[PDB]
């Protein structure tokens, strides 16, 4: 597989990892829906609507 | 035919993937922290306070001192020379865009980190008019980059460069902000980050091959994409003197004094305070702490370690660096004593600036291939063919002796009447081709009064 | 937020100011009944090593 | 006769099998981690601090950094001949060649190879108009290649070379991207992997002979197919002073201060905490540690290490290393006397000057026989005898003592009155054949002016 | 002390290479700030040289 390259399967990967790692960031700052417990608070936690 | 696409994240990958094993030889002239520096018998607490070594950062320096071009020297292309045609001449030429690009402060650096890495990359290129103004737009731009930011794959089978990317991070370094492909005939560069990309700038190129060029340091043919100058011989000596100095430093900070012990003598009786497990001392001169004594009780005492112990193994070690470097021995302190004649210090000397030499014999290929590269640029079709056959000219790299070679050159030029002719005196003494040149200018002046 | 015939589009989808504050728009801010943020936005700091 | 594509098979085993015999040289020119190298005394867990030792790196460096070719001599019944510039005497055409190839370069390179492995091979053919893109096209392409990529067999018969084989390495290092079989009469190349991705393309050449010399490093003529420069004495020191040198560093490690003890207070009467074995003693200067003693107890030490004793072994080491390699004392020991005057300097290199004009003498039969192949290879005719008698001119090792050489040449020639011609007092300087040629431009133009 | 005119030069060798270098560096500096002091107060253009 990574001899052949077919469709470009490993260089597609590696952009779409890379906006799913994005993607992780803001849900977790955001709605802290998988937060690590290093991050402190997240957007959604506020007391106002 | 290659997709341009596909080859950009190829060769991201070949980079961004080699960062990692020349991060370790950045880290001897950086000091950053090695684990293995690090001396065992420091009590674990105490194991932050390092001590750094900088036998990787003085010898890497006492090369890259030394290294500077005079300038460029090209046959004659028909009659006995061009040597006195002045700014006409092929010389010249090449000297003049390397004054106009400042390329005696860059080279020096792209110097320097050929022997930090084992590799620099020259790029070659005709300045764009719409960026960088402070430029002259008539000379081809030369610019010399590390291995930090531009990566070149050479075909094995010839030692041509195949393709190369620049690639440059943001202020923080965590992230590429721009990436430049480089191939035979055209270059192209993207201007945003990786998950922001935006339709290439492209130019072509007439040059037929890539416009980049490794400086390397090798030492071997067998070295095929050269080597960093810092061999494993002076790193193992760099961390051995590292763990030697934090042992002594440890020791100096709880072993340096003797150890007071007292026996027998019962901690009531001498009246210590029984939840502290202390007492308190005046101690000033002449006190006489009498006690009560008695069951054999006494005073004896621990010695102090002895940190000369230490030293001695410092004072071998910097003689292992010496000669493993080939640095001269006053520069690691070393020595018996003082040069104390003009060429007692050549001797000194001569280990490391036949060294020096080889690295302007071995850089000067490069620079030989850049001013070609530059050349077809800048006038397009063939190279003429006594370019193939230049040679730069490189400063002496010894240390300057001035009143040594003065009573020298004077004794052999005889006022005319001697065994040379007076340009071979000029270049005896040392004076640059560059300041030959204006020198030839004042002896008319002066000739022209006797 | 939109003016005269209406043929453009309405100002804070351009990313224009409302009342002096500006806009930032994105196509994965909502999460349940929750579909934007207000406040004060120099509270939040963030950092990435390496 | 053999068919070519059954004869590249039989020449790649048995250059495959060479890699394994060299690499043990290999071995010590870089510090790779070599097991005789490490110091039994440390214990398991240390044993990957190891030590590395410069003395075989220090010596085939100190020999081939010497070593420049200045120019070749030829001969002719007209007793001399002009020295006529770029072509007219026929050594300035060698010349011409040795510049339109960098052989400046690559020899200064190739030569460190062959003294690490023992040899290299020198390679002749005219270029490839359609890959050979930076050299004049009419010029011979002469290359060196290291005998990591280079074999030949040699009959001993004769010491001819009756065939090669040049095997290029991908940038993995592990397939054969291309194979170049060299025959008596023809020259053959297969280009993308072991003939298995491409048919073979072939060229005949004008000659007899394989168009491969060996540089080789024969000591003695029983070296008949040469030996590597790392003599087994510089192997054994280096190894024993690796050794040496570890048991040190793990002493000072473990041993360079006492260790401290009590006897006769069980734990619990030093309020000792029963799961940890310790109690945090108040580690200040001039504190007093008050114990019951209760048995009538007593301190001990065992005493540190001497590491001077490691020392004064390691003292007879380099100088054992200074013998077996002829170095002058100065590149091993701070502790030798620096020499004060230019005679002291003659006597101190002598040594080695001698066993590098050794290396000139030995080497120089390759080049020479390399350039007598060139000009069958190029001119297509036989060669005129006088080249049989051409010979290699060499740069002086030893180091430019200018200011004792510049008051001798002024004494001998005496403004023309004097023993010697002018020209056997640049000589006599040390000025190349390629400066003697502006030398006499620049006496004319000022014997123009008197 | 270095006794002589040759020993001062030995014992300042490193030093005076180091300040050299120094010299070379800063240099490129006001190099090039004199082109924009220049270019400033005659107004107009760099001249080539």
């Amino acid at each position: 597989t990574v001899r052949a390259n077919p469709a470009n399967y490993l260089g597609t990967m590696r952009t779409k990892v890379a906006t799913a790692i994005a993607m992780a960031f803001d849900n977790a700052a955001l709605h802290g829906t998988n937060a690590p417990s290093a991050f402190q608070g997240y957007l959604d936690q506020s007391n106002k609507t | 035919s290659i997709d341009p696409e596909k080859l950009r994240d190829q060769l991201l990958d070949a980079f961004e993937n080699k960062q990692n094993e020349l991060k370790s030889s950045k880290a001897y002239y950086d000091a950053e922290r090695r684990p293995d520096a690090i001396g065992l018998a420091v009590p674990l607490d105490m194991r932050k306070y390092l001590a750094h070594v900088g036998y990787p950062r003085t010898y890497v320096d006492a090369i890259a001192e030394r290294q500077e071009l005079e300038g460029f020297r090209i046959p004659s292309a028909n009659g006995e020379e061009p040597e006195s045609g002045g700014e006409n001449d092929p010389a010249s030429e090449l000297w003049d865009w390397w004054q106009a690009n400042n390329l005696d402060i860059e080279a020096t650096l792209g110097h320097t980190d050929a022997l930090i890495y084992g590799t620099a990359y020259i790029t070659i290129s005709m300045p764009d008019p719409e960026v960088d103004f402070d430029v002259d737009p008539e000379v081809p731009l030369i610019r010399v980059e590390p291995p930090t930011a531009l990566y070149a794959e050479v075909d094995p089978r010839t030692r041509k460069v195949l393709y190369a990317i620049r690639a440059i991070y943001g202020a923080d370094g965590n992230e590429i902000v721009s990436a430049t492909l480089y191939l035979p005939d055209t270059t192209m560069t993207w201007l945003r980050a990786e998950g922001e990309w935006e339709a290439p700038t492209s130019t072509p190129h007439g040059l037929e091959m890539v416009p980049v060029i490794p400086i390397s340091n090798r030492t071997r043919l067998s070295d095929l994409y050269g080597t960093s100058e810092i061999s494993p011989e002076l790193r193992s000596v760099t961390d051995a003197a590292a763990q030697i100095l934090m042992n002594m430093q440890g020791t100096a900070n709880l072993m340096a004094i003797p150890q007071r012990l007292i026996f027998g003598a019962k901690p009531e009786e001498l009246g210590i305070n029984a939840e502290t497990g202390q007492r308190m001392f005046d101690a000033y001169m002449a006190r006489i702490l009498a006690f009560e004594g008695g069951e054999g009780a006494h005073a004896e005492q621990f010695s102090a370690a002895e940190l000369r112990n230490f030293v001695d193994a410092l004072d071998a070690l910097d003689r292992k660096a010496a000669s493993y470097s080939g640095l001269p021995p006053q520069y690691l302190s070393s020595s018996s004593d003082n040069p104390a004649s003009a060429e007692a210090i050549k001797a000194a000397e001569s280990r490391l600036v036949k060294k020096v030499e080889r690295k302007n014999k071995i850089f000067g290929g490069a620079w030989e291939q850049a001013m070609r590269l530059a050349y077809k640029m800048v006038k397009g079709g063939d190279i003429p063919t006594e370019y193939y056959r230049m040679e730069t000219v490189w400063r002496d790299p010894s240390t300057p002796t001035y009143a040594a070679k003065a009573d020298a050159a004077a004794k052999l030029f005889a006022n005319g009447a001697g065994l040379i002719p007076r340009e071979r005196g000029w270049v005896d003494m040392g004076y640059t081709i560059v300041e030959r040149e204006q020198m030839r200018q004042w002896l008319e002046q002066d000739q022209k009064q006797g | 937020f939109v003016e005269s015939t209406y043929e453009s589009l309405t100002t804070p989808f351009r990313e224009g100011r409302i009342l002096g504050r500006p806009t930032i728009l994105s196509d994965h801010v909502a999460e349940g009944d929750v579909v934007g943020y207000a406040g004060d936005f120099s509270q939040i700091i963030w950092g990435q090593v390496g």
